DNA sequence: CTTGACAAAAGTGTTAAATTGTGCTATACTGGGAGCCGTCACGGATGC
DNA sequence: GCATCCGTGAGTCGAGGGAAGCACAATTTAACACTTTTGTCAAG
């Protein structure tokens, strides 16, 4: 919203207009670098005021809501590797 | 399908106790109370552990102490003799009527709960409350008296229930005196309300409560009685827009205000180059950029094995050539 | 039913005192209605 | 590492509290005085964290470098306040609890398990029936009760404490019977009642006792107060008490030695026990249970006769034993848990492996639905028992927060009301199980329990939906959060509001490059900030970026050179314009922007049609790309410049549109005359000689000598193009006066404007010779012409010259229309002088009709429709004579001109101004039998106005219902499809499909070449499987099929050498999760073969769904594409023959039926009555050939033909709508959807496998495992196509992250946590919801680890 | 550079008010109440 | 066969919208003073 100096919504439609054109890059900046991605948006922001190129994005924070919430339900949500070994998408912040 | 249909069908199946019944399962757990305290003080057992081991061979083996310790307990005093024997049998049918008075009585908890309702619990919250009440009245009925129990009844019936409102129907919960100062205040402001035709001020209001009332105080009160508001009202015909999607998280820092730290960090740090080897590593201490946490004059110089005056020497030096580099150069005074 | 008052200019709110809604409660509803309540019935002549 | 994979699976309790830093016991959440979190609460800080980074609750760590230290004071760990977002709590449950996923999801996954029904489930689980686990033998109705068994309350009891009554005497009356004599059922117990069962009957309360002395029938009254002590018939000797009292005063004894009778019983209990005298002490106690051979007092002499509950009692020192059974009989999720612990799987699989053998295909059907639950459940590793939770997980806080609002009110999402709730209620169950509360009590606190467990879950899901008090609003729960278009899915991970995005309205920049924007200079300034910030610091404007960031807060402290220093920033960048909806991929494009003064963005004219825009009112967004990559793919890949050809048909997209098109018309149309028109002469002199006199006009048609010529063509020869114009300048000729020009070497007879328009095509290419093979001259620059010259310079020149001469013809075409003097005026609008006579010459024929009708030769229907064709054929002849009179008298007339050129209108719309109205249709759908007579130009009346708002309303309701089922179409084919990705240039498959060239029409009985378009939608673009040589061309195999190849190959089949194309297709592609680079063939945005890594599946799924809102305009229009690509069995399905032979009619006034005949077999098909049979006797019919009209069942057809031939039919059946639409759409496209329709099997034999029978899965499964058992020597499993809807097939996907993302969110995770199913992030959706590297387009493994280095760089490193 | 003086702030200890939690009240009282159709239509899946 | 239950229905924007009282104990917290660190001024 104007109101709330808020951003613009880039829906599905306009995701799937990404997709097609091929532009992956241009997409995951969308997904991560400009909407959610806290330690991306951060780092992007401070990148481009010294003059350089914005870093490689990481895990959008919608994603980790949507694990902790699918726990929530009861439901153990793992995000594995090529070897089937656990990665730890929390950085160690929420593994007792 | 209806909980509470379920639950009042349930309540159906047992008969309402007469009169003549009534007192004697009231005598009945009178009897069976005094006789495991006689059990108690025989055996020298604990009276809540007797009552308990009574209550549960009474329950049966459906309800789930360890079990092995309640079959010892009961044998042992099933080894007592008769004379002795006779207070275990009052127990158990003390204990079997107090389960019988109880279910029999669940009809009186669903017309004190219905009056109950749209302050905050459901019906069904309001009758299993006051269900715990009625329990309570059970242990402190007295047919000695000779007052029919729903007289005795009704108070620790409404007393559960209304105790219940005040500490489970406010998602922040308020203590029961200040519940009970929101409630006496609605009142007086609802009748002063009718009294003066129109909403009453805060100043109305604080003289019908008494004294030690004023406007601030039924002010704050007011404030205080706010609920808090969900975060998934919708707004708008539209079902797509509710309130959490207009409250920023003014937490976590923004992308700016991440930056110019980061940026200061790096200002200072160029700074503090310009200072001797020594100096930056006190004046750094003294102001936390290394721990994290400050450190005293002693504790900086039982780091470095000199006495206090010698920091406050060095940090007073230190941060004056800051003072000199930062105004011969005016590349510090924009983070201010 | 209860709506803003749409005053950009007195037709403006001439217009909307005289709007008619089938929605609001006890009403259709806007993603339940189907064409027969939307159209315009021979007997909307001279009223609608 | 790197996430590869993502899992999802069934959380023990284990697990759970693993999870968990802590158990919330309390339902608190904040202190409401000092605003900080309870102990213990839902907000506790010593349980998900501190609220503030490094910093205990209790203020005594505040540090940093005490990271990772609990603080002994408060227990608050120091960390980051971040880990309250990822920290989670539990609730240990008194009882366990159901989760109701797995339990009101049909089909259920615990009843599948333990075979009870979902009525059997519910009345467990929510305390309405017991379920037996331990009859302990016992007896019901005289049947032994059997473990599984359902036990209603009654029954229960019964079985549990026995049978017993109490008959309520009346007052005064005294019982027939005895204290503690037996009775039998219907046996009277006092004068007035009789018992119902047989039984110990036991006086309740005796109000009057009898005591008779020896010296004396003494009578003692018993009150309601007072209790008898001593049983009947005792000798009570002087002194020993009768009966009790409160007060002494009124308590009762024995003068003397006397014998005690009870009498007047309040009432009689008659129970079925047993009752054992004795006279030492008892070993047993009341409530004990006791079982034959037991002692019970005596030492041994008193032994229980029968199992029941033992009860013994005081008064009459005698033992009854109730007779019962301690059966073992639970409800809720407890008992539910019990049978799913006991449940041995591999035991299960056996039996469920042994019943999958019985003959009954329904049998068969139950064993495979339950033991594909076993079989998810063993492969898993999962436990039954995990579908019932012991400890419910609780949500970090910062994801259900209580935050202030700046108004100092408080908000809290409704995941805290819910969760406070299931602690109220636990800790309720806690307490009355502690006070030993009666079962119904307990029953009811446990059934709630249960109901919160699942408001949490899943709030109305099962029962009313939980309202917060005070409001209607049901409570969003954890279900809702994840499900729905406002779930987490489709509207924070699907899709995110982004940052450095802006929007405006938009005007047209007709100024503008192809490749440019108009940005406004306010909006780049906040879209570019970080950038203009890093700018200003560079120069002087600012001393770092935190002062300049202070310049930019006010407008009236930014200085001039900030805008020179952002024009500087934006260089080279581009950004991205975006409209909604986005239909299809050019919906956002990328353009240079160029800063301007305004707010509105300029929009490029020629892109308006990509975007669908126009300008009264249109919005549009802007994104900013911000690395190197994101602004090298939006300037190589998605620039406006770049795609000017459609990706749906290959057609150009960018083209020449309303004012360009007009403009271009108007100066090469010719004009004609009509002064001289005949006129012949002898010499030209004479044909001049009369122009002079103005007998002939310049353009008028004459004959010279023997040849057919005008005046211009003669008084005016131009030596080159200059020379005409320069006549043009000078106002000797006009544009559209026909003369004679000298244009590269041949003495072209043309206009000016004609020669104008060559010179304007050949400057834009820069090539005079290629640009006069691109142009046709002789005819004027139409909507098509100017679309083929377009598509003809994109082939021969490139993307770069035809953007060039794109912006020549939109150049031209506008500064043309401007000074050409198009207008419209009421005049504009010509009335034919036929209107008149045709309507004279409907109302007599009207007149006639209704004279006859009169008669009684025809009734109301076909006088109804009668009527209706005559004025239909009349409005058809007026449209013919509107346009006939605009074609003879007014050649330029505007309404004509736009209408011809494509600029605007139609010959529709053109005749309600000029001509009349028409019909129109009543709501119900019939049509007025009075049309509008009257034109817009004459003005409707009132009735005929208020007849014709019929019509708008319905078109205008029709529009707005469609764009919801457009929509909802095109999300299906997008997740149907989104997988599908180039992926290799060649899998290699010799396999085909033979394109025909002929259709095999049935009004005529013969073979028909199909249309132009059609075959091009077909050929286009393809690799050839197979060599072609027709008319001496040879287009060898692997060739791709330019136009002129398709063109080649009609023209060969209007010569009759060739009948079908094999070429390469999606359908036959071999590639595993896409298609191969020669099966799809070319990219028809850029008119070449497709690059490896390209989304066709989204390319695809956009290109059939962009037209669905202007489909509409048997089922057909939109609801027939909805329903081919749903795979839906039509209502009125025609009927199919089975078989091939030669049908055989059997016509019979009382039934129609139809034969099928072959050597051996004979089919009937007992056609109804009102059947439109297309099928004649001696006809020879092959399977799958419908027999009558209607539209075909593509599973029938499937099992009647085979795999191949449903796929042709679905692919023409969809492309029937969009051509008879105008809509233009390759095959290529449909068949990539159709390929997933067909994309799973059924299994008929298991075979030497694992796999059950009707089991379904994917076919390129069940090849690879075929080829598999053959290496090994095995029994290949047996499979049959299988044919699914869109939706049906996307739901079946292999990647739960997709097909949650999609619908049915519960049912997918449900099945997806039991089967532990693992995602490997193959398709688009499942990485963009991961924020991953999609793999298509740079993101795809063929290009994306691309090296780039410099020969110097290079030959370094080959010296090391 | 350290010693000592020197004092302001910060840190323990008591402790009174202020606040919060818990128990109790005895004529007799014993099975709820809001909803209530333009019920949305339609395809699919299950079931008996 | 049919009844019956379940999930589904375009995008962006926009603005407006935002009915108990008492006693008594138990715990918590403001209020206070004394001593202990820390900080500072002098001196040599
Ligand atoms: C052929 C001629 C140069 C001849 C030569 O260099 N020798 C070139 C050089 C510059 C060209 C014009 C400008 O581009 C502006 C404009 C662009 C539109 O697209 C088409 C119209 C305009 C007027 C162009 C026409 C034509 O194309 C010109 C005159
Ligand atoms: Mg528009
Ligand atoms: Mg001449
Ligand atoms: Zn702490
Ligand atoms: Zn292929």
């Amino acid at each position: 919203g104007k109101a709330q100096f808020g951003g613009q919504r880039f829906g599905e439609m306009e995701v799937w207009a990404l997709e097609a054109y091929g532009a992956a890059h241009t997409l995951q900046e969308m997904l991560t670098l400009k909407s959610d991605d806290i330690e991306g948006r951060n780092a992007a922001y401070e990148a481009i005021i010294k003059g350089e190129d914005v870093p490689e994005p990481s895990v959008p924070e919608s994603f980790r809501v949507l694990v902790k919430e699918l726990q929530a339900l009861a439901l153990d949500v793992q995000t594995l590797d090529e070897k089937d070994n656990p990665v730890d998408i929390f950085e160690g912040l929420a593994s007792k | 399908s209806d909980p509470v249909r379920q639950y009042l069908h349930e309540i159906g199946q047992v008969p309402l106790l007469t009169l003549e019944e009534e007192v004697e399962l009231a005598r009945k757990v009178e009897e069976g109370m005094e006789a495991i305290k006689k059990l108690s003080e025989i055996t020298g057992l604990d009276p809540d552990l007797i009552r308990e081991v009574v209550r549960a061979k009474i329950l049966g083996s459906a309800r789930v102490l360890d079990p092995k310790t309640v079959e010892e307990i009961d044998q042992k005093l099933k080894s007592l003799p008769k004379e002795h024997k006779r207070y275990l049998h009052i127990a158990r049918e003390g204990e079997a009527a107090r389960q019988h008075l109880i279910e029999a009585n669940l009809r009186l908890v669903v017309s004190i709960a219905k009056k109950y309702t749209g302050r905050g619990l459901s019906f069904l919250d309001l009758i299993q409350e006051g269900n715990q009440g009625l329990i309570r009245a059970v242990e402190k009925f007295e047919y000695k008296r000779r007052f029919k129990f729903s007289t005795y009844a009704t108070w620790w019936i409404r007393q559960a229930i209304n105790r219940a409102i005040a500490d489970q129907a406010r998602t922040i919960r308020i203590p029961v005196h200040m519940v009970e100062t929101i409630n006496k205040l609605s009142r007086t402001a609802r009748q002063l309300q009718q009294e003066l035709g129109r909403e009453p001020t805060y100043e109305e209001i604080a003289e019908a409560m008494g004294p030690g009332w004023d406007a601030k105080r039924v002010e704050e009160t007011l404030k205080i009685a706010q609920e808090p508001v969900s975060l998934e009202t919708p707004i708008g015909d539209e079902k797509d827009s509710f309130y959490g999607d207009f409250i920023p998280d003014e937490h976590l820092p923004s992308p700016v205000d991440a930056a110019t730290q980061s940026l200061l960090s790096e200002e200072l740090e160029k700074a503090l180059s310009k200072l001797s080897e020594r100096e930056a590593m006190v004046l750094k201490l003294r102001k936390g950029l290394i721990d994290g946490r400050e450190h005293t004059l002693e504790e900086v110089g039982a780091f470095f094995g000199v006495t206090r005056e010698r920091i406050r020497q060095i940090e007073n030096k230190a941060l004056r050539k800051l003072k000199y580099h930062e105004s011969r150069t005016r590349k510090l005074r924009d983070f201010l | 039913l209860s709506q803003f008052k749409d005053e950009t200019n007195p037709l403006s709110s001439l217009r909307h005192k005289r709007r008619i809604s089938a929605l609001g409660p006890g009403g259709l509803t806007r993603e339940r209605a189907g064409f027969d309540v939307r159209d315009v019935h021979r007997t909307h002549y001279g009223r609608i | 590492k790197e996430v590869r994979k993502v899992r999802i699976a069934l959380a023990s309790p284990e697990k759970i509290r693993s999870w968990s830093y802590g158990e919330v016991e309390k339902p608190e959440t904040i202190n409401y005085r000092t605003l900080k979190p309870e102990r213990d609460g839902l907000f506790d800080e010593r349980i998900f964290g501190p609220i503030k980074d490094y910093e205990c609750a209790c203020g005594k760590y505040k540090r940093q470098r005490f990271e990772g230290k609990v603080c002994e004071r408060c227990g608050v760990e120091v960390t980051k306040s971040i880990v309250r977002r990822y920290r989670m709590g539990h609730i240990e449950l008194a009882t366990p609890a159901a989760h109701i996923w797995f339990v009101k999801d049909v089909p259920s996954k615990i009843g599948t398990l333990l075979d009870l029904s979902a009525t059997e489930l519910e009345q467990v689980l929510y305390f309405s029936k017991y379920i037996v686990l331990d009859p302990k033998g016992a007896i019901l109705n005289g049947v032994p009760v059997e473990k599984r068994q359902l036990l209603t309350d009654e029954e229960y009891r019964e079985l549990r404490y026995g049978k017993q009554e109490t008959y309520p005497l009346p007052p005064g009356v005294d019982a027939l019977v005895k204290d503690g004599e037996e009775v039998v059922k219907g046996q009277e117990l006092a004068p007035g009642v009789v018992s119902r069962l047989d039984g110990v009957a036991l006086y309740r309360f005796p109000r009057r006792v009898r005591v008779e002395y020896v010296k004396e029938p003494k009578d003692y009254r018993v009150q309601p107060h007072m209790n008898v002590v001593v049983p009947e018939g005792a000798r009570v000797e002087a002194g020993d008490k009768i009966v009790a009292a409160i007060d002494p005063e009124e308590e009762v004894i024995a003068e003397a030695e006397g014998v005690v009778h009870l009498h007047e019983p309040a009432s009689i209990l008659v129970v079925k026990a047993r009752v054992y005298p004795f006279e030492d002490d008892v070993e047993v106690s009341t409530g004990d249970r006791v079982a034959p051979g037991d002692v019970l007092a005596d030492g041994g002499k008193v032994k229980s006769d029968v199992y029941g509950r033992v009860e013994v009692d005081l008064v009459r020192n005698v033992v009854r034993v109730v007779e019962s059974y301690d059966i073992d009989a639970r409800m809720g999720a407890e008992a539910i848990q019990q049978l799913l612990k006991e449940l041995d799987l591999e035991a299960l699989e056996k039996e469920l492996l042994e019943e999958m053998k019985h003959p009954s295909r329904a049998r068969r059907a139950k064993a495979r639905k339950r033991l594909e639950v076993v079989r998810a459940f063993l492969d898993s590793g999962n436990r039954p028992e995990w579908m019932i939770l012991e400890a419910v997980p609780v949500l970090p806080p910062d994801l259900r927060p209580m935050v202030q609002v700046d108004g100092g009110r408080f908000a809290t999402s409704d995941l805290n009301d819910l969760y406070r709730r299931l602690i109220n209620r636990n800790n309720r169950l806690k307490k009355l199980l502690a006070q030993g509360a009666p079962e119904i009590i307990i029953r009811n606190e446990k059934r709630m329990l249960q109901e919160a467990v699942d408001a949490l879950l899943d709030n109305g899901r099962r029962g009313a939906p939980v309202t917060n008090p005070g409001s209607d609003r049901p409570l969003r729960s954890l279900t809702d959060i994840l499900s729905g278009k406002q779930g987490r899915f489709r509207q924070n991970l699907l899709g995110k509001r982004v940052d450095y995005s802006g929007r405006s309205v938009i005007v047209v920049g007709p100024q503008l490059k192809l490749h440019q924007c108009g940005l406004p200079k306010r909006m780049a300034l906040e879209l570019f900030k970080p950038f203009l910030l890093k700018k200003m610091e560079e120069k002087g404007i600012a001393p770092n970026v935190k002062a300049a960031r202070r310049m930019l807060e006010r407008q009236r402290d930014i200085k001039d050179e900030v805008w020179d220093a952002l024009e500087e920033v934006i260089h080279g960048k581009v950004v991205l314009l975006n409209r909604a909806p986005t239909l299809h991929r050019l919906g956002i494009q990328a353009f240079q922007p160029v800063l301007v003064e305004g707010q509105s963005i300029q929009l490029h004219p020629l892109v308006c049609e990509a975007f669908n825009a126009d300008f009264d009112g249109d919005q549009m967004a802007v994104h900013v790309p911000l690395s190197s990559f994101a602004q090298a793919e939006a300037r190589i890949q998605m620039l406006s410049a770049h795609n000017l050809l459609s990706p749906a048909s290959g057609e150009p997209l960018a083209k020449p549109s309303r004012d360009i098109i007009l403009g271009l018309y108007y100066i090469t149309q010719v004009r004609k005359e009509k002064k001289g028109a005949g006129l012949e002469f002898a010499t030209p002199e004479e044909a001049l000689a009369a122009h002079e006199r103005g007998e002939v006009a310049l353009n008028a048609p004459i004959k010279v000598a023997g040849r057919e010529t005008s005046v211009g063509r003669l008084k005016y020869v131009f030596a080159n193009p200059d020379e005409a114009l320069l006549a043009v300048a000078h106002g000797i000729v006009d544009l559209q006066d026909v003369v004679t020009v000298r244009y590269m070497g041949k003495r072209l007879e043309t206009s000016p404007g004609r020669i104008l328009f060559a010179r304007i095509v050949a400057e834009a290419v820069e090539d005079e010779k290629v640009a006069w093979e691109l142009i046709q001259l002789d005819v004027p620059q139409e909507k098509n012409s100017l679309k083929d010259l377009v598509y003809q310079a994109f082939l021969r020149l490139g993307m770069e010259k035809t953007a060039r001469l794109l912006d020549a013809l939109k150049y031209y075409g506008f500064t043309f229309s401007t000074t050409s003097g198009i207008t419209i005026g009421i005049d504009d609008a010509v009335i034919p002088e036929e209107k008149k006579q045709y309507l004279e010459e409907a109302d007599r024929k009207l007149l006639q009709i209704e004279q006859a009708y009169e008669m009684g030769f025809l009734t109301d229907r076909e006088r109804y429709d009668q009527i209706l064709q005559l004025w239909t054929e009349t409005t058809e002849k007026v449209t013919q004579a509107v346009f006939k009179n605009f074609e003879e008298n007014y050649p330029f007339n505007p309404l004509y001109v736009m209408a011809q050129s494509g600029a605007r209108g139609n010959p529709q719309q053109i005749r309600q101004l000029c001509g009349l109205r028409g019909l129109m249709q009543k709501p119900s759908g019939e049509t007025f039998e009075v049309p509008v007579r009257s034109s817009f130009r004459e003005g409707l009346t009132v009735l005929e106005y208020f007849i014709s708002s019929h019509g708008a309303r319905k078109g205008g309701a029709d529009t707005a219902l469609r764009t919801a089922d457009s929509g909802y179409l095109t999300r299906k084919l997008v997740d149907v499809t989104h997988e599908i990705v180039v992926r290799e240039a060649d899998c290699g498959t010799t396999n085909y499909i033979s394109v025909p060239l002929f259709q095999p029409d049935e009004v005529t009985r013969s073979l028909r070449l199909r249309k132009r378009a059609d075959i091009e939608a077909g050929l286009y673009g393809r690799v050839l499987a197979r060599e072609v040589e027709v008319l001496g061309v040879r287009l060898e195999e692997g060739r791709y099929l330019s136009m002129d190849d398709v063109h080649l190959l009609i023209k060969a089949a209007e010569a009759g050498e060739i009948q079908e194309v094999p070429v390469r297709s999606p359908l036959t592609c071999q590639t595993r999760y896409g298609v191969c680079q020669k099966c799809y063939g070319y990219d028809l945005s850029m008119a070449r073969p497709v690059s490896i890594g390209e989304a066709v599946g989204i390319v695809a799924a956009q290109s059939i769904g962009e037209p669905g809102t202007q489909l509409t305009m048997i089922t057909q229009g939109l609801p027939r594409v909805i329903e081919l690509f749903e795979a839906r069995r039509p209502k009125a399905k025609a009927v199919i023959s089975e078989i091939d032979g030669v049908v055989r009619i059997e016509e019979t006034e009382e039934k129609l039926s139809v034969f099928v005949e072959s050597e051996g077999f004979s089919k009937e098909y007992k056609l109804p009555k009102e059947a439109r049979l297309l099928v004649k006797d001696g006809d020879y019919v092959e399977a799958g050939q419908p027999l009558t009209r209607g539209a075909i069942d593509p599973h029938q057809l499937l099992e009647a033909k085979g795999p191949e031939a449903v796929e042709r039919y679905l692919v023409e059946e969809i492309q029937k709508v969009y051509r008879a639409q105008g809509v233009k759409l390759h095959d290529k496209h449909i068949e990539i959807v159709v390929r997933q329709m067909m994309k799973y099997v059924e299994v008929t034999d298991p075979g030497d496998s694992r796999l059950l029978e009707g089991q379904v899965l994917e076919k390129w499964d069940v090849e690879a495992l075929n080829e598999r058992l053959i290496a090994e020597g095995k029994t290949p499993v047996a499979w049959k196509p299988l044919l699914m809807g869109v939706t049906k097939s996307a739901l079946s996907t292999k990647s739960w992250l997709s097909a949650a993302s999609f619908q049915n969110t519960t049912h997918v995770l449900t099945e997806a946590a039991i089967a532990g199913k693992k995602d490997e992030l193959i398709g688009l959706k499942e990485n963009v919801i991961l924020g991953r590297l999609i793999p298509a387009g740079t993101g795809s493994d063929f290009v994306r680890f691309t090296q780039v280095v410099d020969q110097k760089t290079l030959k370094a490193i080959e010296e090391a």
